């Protein structure tokens, strides 16, 4: 019945089953591992062999140990049990808090829902923030992408969300820590503690957060598959308890590079800048299950990492058609102090056709973009000459638009603790008034 | 015809003749008395060369199991085969033969941990190279350690000083985090690191026991003309008694310079996981990934981008995800990471360097034009970013840097501008003056670092524009103007209150008064 | 060990194999012996579907392979060397490399006399 | 090892039979008493030697085509892409990880079909045919295959008909006859699917105004997409009224590979219905640029040969053989149309790229779509 | 592209000193004597920290 390890290259382990082999993405437990190893199955080799990738460490594996089939997939609790907790790829606890309680045990693989369960529904989310809510607005219910290189304020932008979306909210929230910093995914359990949005102990069950982290330390198999986990966990909400449920991902790009870390072992040649061929499908899989269908809601957040500002690349490029409304975040607009450094004329929603938010609301989105573009054109001339030869004709959209790229700014909340400035939550009738 | 489906032998393995040897041999009837070779414990080497044996036999061996030739030599099996074991070789294989027998060690890579290794050149598996002896006042500890989880660690609230003023003031490091120099080649990446070691040792001797921080130079990939000149420099100034130096030179093995980070971080982790501080520097986290790629390109491990593995970012992570600051329920210890990583004409959109600013937390950017400019330590500060910020600031320093933080990111755009001093504006040309007396503020001269309380003073008496009245050209001998000639019971009662207060700002407002400053 | 150096050296793996085969029944002067049952083997695997399957089916399971191999060949006056070797190319499913396993055999032969 | 050694070997050369009469008496007993250890040989059937990836390498098969459909025990379709000496190399429309090593493959003998004809219009179907709107099966449809080779020169006349797109900056600048085919290259939100909207809906309003052999009916095929997409472009279609003219095959994002490959060439199969019949087509491939890295996917786990940014050597014969089947067809042929408008997304601008390059070869003109135009007010972006 | 005459004047002082100090950094070799004509000339060390 079991299997035995052939052969360990790094992150990736064939098995050897002598009849009945698993599935494909069933989950295999190695026995006799120090650390619970779990292997999911990814493809068939040939010879009743198996590879597999490792969720934790392979290093203490011996040929010819054994393996344990599950017959089924990786399979993490799901429910009312896991808010306020912190879970692992593998549905553990890694918050010190004892066992989960378990409503289900459901497996973190899916088929996305179909064509006829879509709700083509837009309505608006009002964020709070200035240059977001006026020419990019969040659609409730859809697909919502913060892309940008190293350092600009995904994470902090992210943050900005969490309390001003998630903290008056009705259904609850999951937070997919997708391959970041460890030390940021403290930073968000103890602002959370403290918020009151994740309540320790006997009042545990009044929690609105549930966190799965598969931070930058663990392996390519771990890092890949802890999106589906917190996928899962978001649509046990979304089908069981049929409610509108959050889903924050962060960083995204983390899903299709730990993908591409394991993928020219597991036999296949490259495909361009160093992703796997199963680019596209592997991403497109996850992010056609983070849907709002007919009966519940899932409003995703996605941080997208773009690596080295490069939007070109395919790991951010192949995500931009997944998403309702794409925030990119500019390295341009950081230099000049302006926070959040969102560009206004890269940032694009769905919800701008003025069927949805209304015209006097898309002519001053639309009539900012205007003049942004204006003086992204006057540039040419004022960043040589200085000034002087546009006889106040356009020398007054240029002292419109300055005035504009700054009051696009605005002071954040959770960058009271680096910055010393108070938070601004700004609605969304001080905002077209004001621009 | 039938006999054509044989025609073409259709081989599943590539060492059979090894495995019809050891059934064909035993069939001769004088050798059935136990002439045989072993393979559960022990292995044949079937291929030698490039550092690379492929060893036959060896079942029972783990992965990243610590294995030794019969020559002496060690070795890493790293790749578990179905038929074989890859396993590179942690020294010269000119002494590995075919046919060699391999043992197991039964052991996962292992250095000595401990306070006996402090002082003391090792190599990057922790064999001293100093010719001290052996390590005496150690324990061997596992070298790939799991970093601490969430729950374990605290966020990061003391500051690490590091004696650089562009660094204590636009960039500001706090205990337990990661901060990356980047720069091309020969920008002041290593001096600005060495500074932060020799600066430790100014505090060492001013600060109680749990506050010590303990440094690690890990040394990968560069000369022992290079490393022998280091500890000359760390044995002169006294920085040895609190320092590791772990060297894997460019002589040594691919697999030596690849887990002389990991082992470095594992003596250094010693002082994170007892409460004390430590420091990690890993100089050329650069050249480690070229050992790493070679030692997978001879594994036949297929290539990706810049023929680097796949898998080399999570050789990085995995490094420096290590650098925490711990919990209070677990000593409340800290380590600090310095990985310096090498550009090409300044190029960070390569493979590497993308990897590792996105890993890191900070980043401190040097440049090649700025660094002949006379701006030293070279630091771009558009492009240096510190991710804990002024959270892990000293106070007092921080409320200086705000004025020093918005009036260079005046002086940066009033720039591209300022080759025309015909034209006279008297508002850009206030911040074109303003700025430059802050940027040749932060310059400062290596080896000597300062400390923080001189340095907040220094940048005190260029924000509130005490320094107004002196030339562009003669700051930095007005800043030795500024420390040499005000009182220093100053700096005595700036380190005790931790924060220019109300009864000392109006001190020291008067005292940067009675100075001479060189311009009038 | 020492075994009797070959005729002539030869080609890679299933040359090696036969080099070794021949090595073995020189050492047990059966080198007429074990190559009349080589030949023996082809015209065997000439009669029967049942037997090539073992050789070129890749959904024959090794237990079926090594199991089958074995229990045929238990007797027969077959040479312990040959009755080894169809155990080995059985374990590794190389049993379709003894077509060319021969030739290479017949040559060392050949160049023994 | 040699041939001339090994050819020799085929003539008996035993002379001694202790073990042929021996084992031949004893081979039955041995091979029957482990009957239950064995899976019964395939021929004609297939088995599968392995899989992962969408990709099933298939022992067996003794007679499929190249191209043809197979389906597996388990209900999935396939299709065998590259038959090899020893397996056939399958591609999966659908879930691999029901497909087991060992599972029975079965030829269906049909090279790859859809439904084509007047049932088909008003319905959205996936990127085989089968539909997806959750309203029964087409009914008054036929089969036909997706890989028709394009009409000849004989079989085509001179393109003088406009084709209306009811944009401005279209009609008067980069105007559409009626059997051409027409790139909207374009950085990413740049409105390259909003030109082709407007040319569906600009259809519905002139089709309820010509006499009957002047309407055209409209294909939009959607290639890795998302579901929500394409949901709203049926909303869109239906709200308007244009999908009683329009066809909306959709092999959406989450959709295998192969069918994200073989959506444009299912649209194109309905869409020639249209041209052969008579009538005029119109046919949107919105992201041509999609449907490429699809096929790169599936050539580069069939290890196929990789050539610049990886893509196959065939990947210009992938969309010129799909392009050139949008023709203008000659008076003898019905005088017929289909016209396509294949949507390349650029990166940047830059249309010196792999796939760009390609179909800007192949189309007869493009619709650029700057992103500097596009917030300087001028929408739509045409430069 | 804009030329020598827009500069600041502490422009085209180092403008103008650092055309100095490019060609000065220039040498004849002993060894490039045979085919320049130019004498080398063994500058030395004192000689070219106050030359410069
Ligand atoms: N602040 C400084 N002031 C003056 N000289 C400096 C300063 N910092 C570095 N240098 C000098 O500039 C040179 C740069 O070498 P450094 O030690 O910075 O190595 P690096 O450039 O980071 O590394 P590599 O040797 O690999 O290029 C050295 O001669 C060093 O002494
Ligand atoms: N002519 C127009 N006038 C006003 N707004 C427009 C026009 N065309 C497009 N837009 C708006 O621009 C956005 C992008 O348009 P569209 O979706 O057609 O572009 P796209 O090229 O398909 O982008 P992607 O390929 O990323 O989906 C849409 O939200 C649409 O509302
Ligand atoms: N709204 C903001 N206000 C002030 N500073 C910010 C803001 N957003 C980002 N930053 C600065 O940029 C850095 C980027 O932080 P983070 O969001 O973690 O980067 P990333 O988006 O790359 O994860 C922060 O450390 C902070 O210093
Ligand atoms: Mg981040
Ligand atoms: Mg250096
Ligand atoms: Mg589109």
């Amino acid at each position: 019945d079991a299997g035995y390890v052939s052969q360990v290259i790094g992150p990736v382990v064939d098995v050897r089953f002598d009849g009945e082999l698993p599935s494909i993405l069933s989950s295999l437990e190695v026995e006799g591992h120090s650390v619970r190893l779990v292997l999911e199955v990814a493809q068939h080799m040939g010879d009743n062999t198996v590879r597999c990738i490792a969720m934790d460490s392979t290093d203490g594996l011996v040929r010819g140990q054994k393996v344990v089939d599950t017959g089924s997939p990786i399979k993490v609790p799901v429910g009312r049990g896991t808010l306020g907790r912190i879970m692992n790829v593998i549905g553990e606890p890694v918050d010190e808090q004892g066992p989960i309680d378990a409503a289900d045990i459901w497996s973190i693989h899916r088929e996305a829902p179909e064509f006829t369960e879509q709700s083509t529904e837009q309505e608006i989310l009002v964020t709070g923030i200035k240059v977001v809510d006026l020419l990019a607005p969040y659609q409730r219910g859809g697909k919502i992408g913060l892309f940008g290189g190293a350092g600009v304020g995904k994470t902090v932008l992210i943050m900005e969300l969490i309390n001003n979306v998630a903290k008056a909210h009705g259904g609850f929230s999951v937070f997919a820590g997708v391959g970041e910093r460890t030390r940021e995914g403290n930073d968000l359990y103890r602002e959370m503690i403290e918020s009151g949005v994740i309540k320790l102990g006997a009042e545990r069950g009044n929690s609105k957060c549930t966190l799965v982290y598969g931070q930058m330390n663990e392996p390519p198999g771990a890092r890949a598959r802890v999106a589906l986990t917190g996928l899962t966990v978001a649509e046990y909400f979304r089908d069981i308890e049929g409610q509108d449920v959050l889903l924050f991902v962060d960083n995204i790009f983390r899903f299709t590079q730990a993908n591409s870390e394991v993928s020219a072992l597991l036999g296949r040649i490259p495909s361009a800048v160093g992703y796997q061929p199963t680019l596209a499908t592997d991403l497109g899989g996850l992010q056609e299950r983070i849907t709002t269908t007919t009966k519940g809601s899932i409003t995703s957040v996605q941080a997208v990492y773009v690596p080295a500002d490069d939007l070109t690349d395919p790991a951010p490029a192949t995500t931009f058609a997944h998403l309702d409304a794409t925030t990119v975040l500019s390295r341009s607009i950081a230099e000049l102090g302006i926070y959040p450094a969102v560009d206004p004329l890269d940032s694009t929603s769905r919800m701008l056709n003025p069927n949805v938010i209304g015209a006097e609301h898309y002519n001053v989105a639309r009539g900012v973009q205007k003049v942004l573009q204006d003086y992204k054109n006057l540039q040419d001339i004022i960043a040589i000459l200085g000034m002087d030869e546009l006889s106040e004709e356009d020398k007054l959209t240029v002292a419109r638009a300055r005035k504009i790229q700054r009051f696009l700014s605005q002071p954040f909340q959770v960058a009271e603790v680096f910055t010393g400035t108070p938070g601004k939550y700004v609605d969304l009738a001080d905002t077209i008034s004001g621009f | 015809k039938a006999l054509d489906e044989l025609r073409k032998p259709k081989f599943s393995s590539k060492y059979l003749i090894q495995h019809v040897s050891q059934k064909l041999i035993p069939a001769v009837k004088e050798w059935e008395k136990s002439y045989q070779p072993p393979v559960i414990h022990l292995g044949r080497v079937l291929s030698v060369g490039d550092g690379i044996a492929r060893v036959y036999g060896l079942k029972s061996v783990q992965a990243g199991e610590l294995v030794c030739f019969d020559s002496g030599v060690k070795g890493m099996a790293l790749n578990l085969q179905a038929d074989h074991v890859g396993v590179v070789v942690f020294g010269n294989d000119s002494v590995i033969h075919q046919g060699d027998l391999v043992y197991r060690t039964g052991q996962i890579v292992n250095v000595p941990i401990g306070p006996g290794t402090l002082g003391r050149v090792t190599d990057g598996l922790g064999q001293p190279i100093d010719g001290k002896g052996p390590l005496t006042n150690v324990r061997s500890s596992l070298v790939e350690v799991k970093a601490p989880g969430i729950i374990a660690r605290q966020s990061v609230r003391e500051p690490l000083f590091t004696g650089v003023k562009a660094v204590d003031a636009l960039v500001p490091i706090g205990r337990g985090q990661r901060e990356l120099i980047i720069g091309d080649r020969q920008t002041g990446k290593t001096a600005v690191a060495i500074d932060a070691i020799i600066h430790q040792k100014n505090c060492n001797e001013q600060v109680p026991k749990a506050q010590r921080v303990y440094c690690v130079y890990v040394a990968v990939g560069q000369k022992r003309s290079t490393v022998a000149q280091l500890v000359k420099l760390f044995t002169q100034t006294g920085a040895m008694r609190y320092t590791i130096m772990v060297s894997a030179t460019a002589s040594d093995a691919a697999p030596l310079q690849f887990l002389a980070p990991y082992s470095g971080c594992a003596m250094a982790e010693y002082f994170r996981d007892t409460g004390k501080h430590g420091l990690i520097i890993y100089d050329d986290l650069s050249k480690q990934s070229v050992a790493y790629r070679q030692m997978s390109l001879l594994l036949r491990r297929p290539p990706g981008r810049e023929a680097f593995p796949g898998d080399v970012f999570y050789l990085h992570s995995r490094l420096l995800e290590r650098a925490a600051k711990l919990s209070k329920e677990l000593g409340g210890g800290s380590l600090t990471a310095f990985p310096v990583i090498e550009t090409q004409a300044g190029d960070v959109s390569a493979y590497i360097a993308t990897n590792v600013i996105s890993i890191t937390d900070g980043q401190i950017f040097l440049e090649t034009e700025l660094f002949y400019k006379g701006i030293r330590p070279a630091l771009n500060v558009g492009l240096s970013v510190s991710r804990v910020g002024s959270a892990a600031q000293f106070p007092g320093m921080k409320q200086v840097a705000g004025t020093l933080k918005l009036e260079l990111a005046q002086y940066r755009e009033v720039a591209a501008f300022a080759q025309f001093g015909s034209d006279l504006d008297a508002a850009t040309q206030y911040v074109l003056e303003r700025g430059a007396r802050l940027t040749e503020m932060l310059k400062q001269k290596q080896f000597a670092p300062i400390p923080i309380e001189r340095q907040t003073v220094a940048v005190y008496a260029a924000t509130k524009g005490f320094l107004d009245k002196v030339r562009v050209q003669d700051i930095v001998a007005a800043e030795e103007a500024v420390i040499s000639q005000v009182n220093p019971a100053v700096f005595k009662i700036l380190k005790a209150n931790g924060k220019i207060t109300p009864a000392l700002d109006a001190h020291l407002k008067a005292e940067l008064r009675k100075v001479k400053l060189p311009g009038a | 060990l020492k075994l009797p150096t070959a005729p002539l050296q030869l080609s890679g793996t299933s040359a090696q194999i036969a080099t070794l085969l021949w090595q073995v029944a020189a050492k047990e002067n059966q080198l007429d012996k074990v190559q009349d049952e080589l030949y023996q083997f082809i015209e065997l695997f000439k009669q029967h579907s049942e037997l090539r399957r073992l050789a070129t089916d890749p959904f024959v399971p090794t237990l079926v392979r090594t199991k089958i191999i074995s229990s045929v060949l238990k007797d027969s006056g077959a040479s312990e060397i040959t009755k080894k070797l169809f155990e080995a190319l059985a374990d590794e499913g190389a049993l379709s490399a003894l077509l060319e396993v021969t030739v290479n055999y017949e040559e060392l032969m050949l160049a023994h006399k | 090892a040699d041939a001339k050694a090994l050819d020799e070997l085929r003539k008996p050369k035993f002379s001694s039979k202790y073990l042929i009469q021996h084992v031949s008496q004893k081979l039955i007993p041995a091979v029957k008493e482990w009957e239950k250890s064995y899976q019964p040989p395939v021929i004609h059937l297939g088995r599968v030697l392995s899989v992962g990836d969408g990709i099933a390498r298939v022992y067996g098969l003794k007679s499929v085509q190249a191209g043809e459909l197979v389906c597996f025990d388990s209900g999935v379709k396939g299709m065998a892409l590259n038959l090899q000496a020893d397996h056939v190399g399958v591609v999966v429309f659908g879930n691999d990880s029901v497909i087991h090593q060992g599972d029975l493959v079965y030829r269906t003998g049909q090279i790859v079909n859809v439904p084509i004809g007047p049932g088909t219009l008003g319905r959205v179907t996936d990127g085989l045919g089968q539909p997806i709107d959750g309203k029964g099966p087409l009914t008054n449809v036929r089969s036909s295959l997706v890989e028709v080779k394009a009409p000849g020169i004989i079989a085509r006349q001179s393109v003088r008909e406009p084709l209306f797109t009811g944009v401005k900056a279209v009609d008067a600048l980069v105007p559409i006859g009626r059997g051409q085919r027409e790139l909207i290259i374009g950085d990413r939100q740049t409105g390259k699917t909003a030109v082709a909207i407007d040319a569906i809906i600009h259809q519905k309003n002139c089709n309820e105004q010509v006499p009957k052999a002047q309407r055209v009916y409209c294909v939009y095929v959607a290639v890795g997409q998302k579901r929500s997409t394409v949901a709203q472009l049926v909303k869109l279609f239906t709200q308007t009224g244009a999908m009683r003219y329009t066809i909306m095959v959709s092999a959406t994002a989450s959709d295998a590979a192969p069918l994200q490959f073989l959506a444009p060439y299912s649209g194109c199969a309905m869409a020639e219905y249209f041209r052969d019949t008579g009538k005029h087509g119109l046919i949107i491939y919105d992201d041509l640029s999609k449907q490429s890295v699809a096929y790169r996917q599936m050539s580069l786990l069939l290890r196929r040969p990789p050539g610049r940014e990886a893509f196959p050597g065939d990947v210009f014969y992938l969309h010129s053989r799909l392009l050139e089947r949008a023709a203008k067809l000659s008076k003898e042929l019905g005088g017929g149309s289909l016209t396509a408008f294949p949507v390349i997304e650029t990166q940047a601008g830059d249309v010196s790229a792999y796939i760009a390059t390609n179909v800007i070869s192949i189309t007869d003109g493009q619709i650029f779509l700057e992103t500097e135009l596009f917030y300087k007010g001028i929408r739509p972006a045409l430069n």
